[PDB]
């Protein structure tokens, strides 16, 4: 249930460095 | 990892070191994706051309880690190997088509900040995420060029190529059970997976749900960063009814 | 690498 929610960012609302590089790329 | 940078703590908390008992040493990257089952690169256990064939006894499973050379007291987890289980079509011969391999542990690991399991897609996110341009992440202790080794876990994103861009860039036959990720020579960054970073993740973050997914495992490559080149990563959800079968059987 | 107990 709980797969790929990281404790010290998803799981506190936390956000790492690069992953809004990411989303940027998921357009469609 | 060719032009990554540094890990955050945490960044990676399904990242697993497979650690060769004697000598010792970083054999590849695997993933946590339960407390029992960690996923890798059958070519990381098993590769006659090199006289590679590592039993359960020969390694270690190391979770939880950072760096790659300290004993991470108090954090790290290290756990015993019950069972490997190659999948039976892997392609060592020619290819390395279906370049997947289970590992059950003999104990189930406790999680933790720094232990975590990632998700496996299912059609929908992999129909969804599987799609040129779209950026994942990989993650390793490998080497950080091609001809050197990091001091922690280093990180790059890459974008998702092509598949006629992935096919023209190499004389190996390419299979539907891989894809190709990296940088074209006209986008300017760069970035790739190197030696020491098989078996790893490949990683999307679904916009849907925000849930880590793995899609992908470090494969194959000629050399590492090189213009015109891509990195291989096997394809975990025209997989995962192995994945499935296996887990459920065992 | 460091030794491991
Ligand atoms: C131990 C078996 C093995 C086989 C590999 O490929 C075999 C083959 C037949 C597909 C092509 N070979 C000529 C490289 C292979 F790349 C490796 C190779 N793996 C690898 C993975 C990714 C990259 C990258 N993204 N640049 C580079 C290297 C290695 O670690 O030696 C290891
Ligand atoms: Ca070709
Ligand atoms: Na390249």
């Amino acid at each position: 249930a709980d797969c790929g929610l990281r404790p010290l960012f998803e799981k506190k609302s936390l956000e790492d460095k690069t992953e809004r590089e990411l989303l940027e790329s998921y357009i469609d | 990892i060719v032009e990554g940078s540094d890990a955050e703590i945490g960044m990676s908390p399904w990242q697993v070191m497979l650690f060769r008992k004697s000598p010792q040493e970083l054999l590849c990257g695997a993933s946590l994706i339960s407390d029992r089952w960690v996923l890798t690169a059958a070519h990381c256990l098993l590769y006659p051309p090199w006289d590679k064939n590592f039993t359960e006894n020969d390694l270690l499973v190391r979770i939880g880690k950072h760096s790659r050379t300290r004993y991470e007291r108090n954090i790290e987890k290290i756990s015993m190997l019950e069972k490997i289980y190659i999948h039976p079509r892997y392609n060592w011969r020619e290819n390395l088509d279906r370049d997947i391999a289970l590992m059950k542990l003999k104990k189930p690991v406790a999680f933790s900040d720094y232990i975590h399991p990632v998700c496996l897609p299912d059609r929908e996110t992999a129909a969804s995420l599987l799609q040129a341009g779209y950026k994942g992440r990989v993650t390793g202790w490998g080497n950080l060029k091609e001809t050197g080794q990091p001091s922690v876990l280093q990180v790059v994103n890459l974008p998702i190529v092509e598949r006629p861009v992935c096919k023209d860039s190499t004389r190996i036959r390419i299979t539907d059970n891989m894809f190709c990720a990296g940088y074209k020579p006209d986008e300017g960054k760069r970035g790739d997976a190197c030696e020491g970073d098989s078996g790893g993740p490949f990683v999307m973050k679904s916009p849907f749900n925000n849930r880590w997914y793995q899609m992908g495992i470090v494969s194959w490559g000629e050399g590492c960063d090189r213009d015109g080149k891509y990195g291989f990563y096997t394809h975990v959800f025209r997989l995962k009814k192995w994945i499935q079968k296996v887990i459920d059987q065992f | 690498f460091e030794e491991i107990p």
